[PDB]
């Protein structure tokens, strides 16, 4: 996914959607969770990967 | 992938299965996601000798 002009990759799991929302879950069991910055890492920009989508990444501490 | 030999077959795209396998020898995923064309060309040229 692409937020703020950057590319975010998952740490452990996959990106799934139920039609209108995006989540993160483990590969062997269905347990949805909300996307924050504590389970993704950023590398590069938004023009190298194929299939990038758009969303918003929750910042857990500073805007709270 | 490898799920058809331990239960029921479950679909998945190829470019993500390759990342799944590529994560098992040490290298991360963005290395694959940034060099898809080169790896495809290398594989295609390798099979054919």
């Amino acid at each position: 996914i692409c937020h703020d002009g950057k590319a975010h990759f998952p740490r452990e799991g996959v990106f799934v959607s139920n039609g209108t929302h995006w989540f993160v879950t483990q590969r062997n069991f269905y347990e949805p969770q909300i996307i924050t910055t504590d389970n993704t890492f950023v590398s590069g920009n938004c023009d190298v990967v194929i299939g990038i989508v758009n969303n918003t990444v929750y910042d857990p501490l500073q805007p709270e | 992938g490898w799920t058809f030999g331990a239960g029921a077959a479950l679909q998945i795209p190829f470019a993500m299965q390759m990342a799944y396998r590529f994560n098992g020898i040490g290298v991360t995923q963005n290395v694959l996601y940034e060099n898809q064309k080169l790896i495809a060309n290398q594989f295609n040229s390798a099979i054919g000798k």
